[PDB]
């Protein structure tokens, strides 16, 4: 069964039917500061959530390769949901890239770690620049995305990414005014397009306020 | 190799038994079923 | 905020 994770926003979340979704992956395309970095720290703090406050009772891994995963923001998030700060910081681990031969290799640590303690969120910021001959790169990411799949296939853990398979779900973010931001998805059975607005705090994604 | 492993967020190494890296050895294979 |  699936589990929606909480972005920290009622109105992004009411547009992704509840939240991030575990099984699949979830990508995001923006640059930093658009929210995508932001809505990848509420998550690593929001999936240690019991289940009925939007979380996924869950411990937390973060890949990144922009060199922007800050510790201090998840102590922030925490403190906002009134979840212990250590413990949180306990939760998530953590891994730079530094190649993209690296950056596939942790896939087996993460699934080796899997195994052991229970997971509900993968997050790869970003997934693809460490790629940016070409032909060669093109296969080699083709493979690295399939390997996500089975891991959510595998563990049921929700996987964001930063930036398609039939369960993929696609996020556009883009700047609004001040500290909003906007969120478009498209081609839906329900909506051709639908956006939602959010807000990036201190303490994490929340809901734009005027 | 610290650097090329995960951490948690407040810097402590995460350790990783032997067994459960041999467990999921062959997890990403694409095998012909 | 800064919602228009
Ligand atoms: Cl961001
Ligand atoms: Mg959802």
């Amino acid at each position: 069964e699936i589990i929606q994770i909480t972005t920290g926003s009622k109105e992004l979340d009411k547009l992704l039917q509840g939240g991030i979704e575990t099984g699949s992956i979830t990508e995001m395309f923006g640059e930093f500061r658009t929210g995508k970095t932001q809505i990848c720290h509420t998550l690593a703090v929001t999936c240690q959530l019991p289940i009925d406050r939007g979380g996924g009772e869950g411990k937390a891994m973060y890949i990144d390769t922009e060199g922007t995963f800050r510790p201090e923001r998840l102590l922030a998030v925490a403190e906002r949901y009134g979840l212990s700060g250590s413990d949180v910081l306990d939760n998530v681990a953590y891994a730079r890239a530094f190649n993209t031969d690296h950056q596939t290799q942790l896939l087996y640590q993460a699934s080796a770690m899997m195994v052991e303690s229970r997971y509900a969120l993968l997050i790869v910021d970003s997934a693809t620049a460490l790629y940016r001959e070409l032909s060669a790169r093109q296969m080699h990411l083709a493979r690295f995305l399939r390997m996500l799949l089975r891991l959510a296939d595998e563990f049921g853990v929700a996987v964001v990414i930063t930036n398609a398979h039939a369960s993929t779900t696609r996020l556009y973010l883009r700047k609004g005014r001040g500290e909003t931001r906007i969120c478009k998805i498209y081609d839906s059975p329900c909506l051709p397009e639908a956006e939602a607005m959010f807000a990036i705090n201190a303490d994490g994604v929340g809901d734009a306020k005027d | 190799p610290t650097l090329l492993g995960f951490h948690t967020a407040s810097g402590k190494k995460v350790k990783i038994a032997k067994e459960s890296l041999d467990k999921v050895k062959n997890l990403f294979d694409e095998k012909e079923q | 905020g800064s919602m228009g």
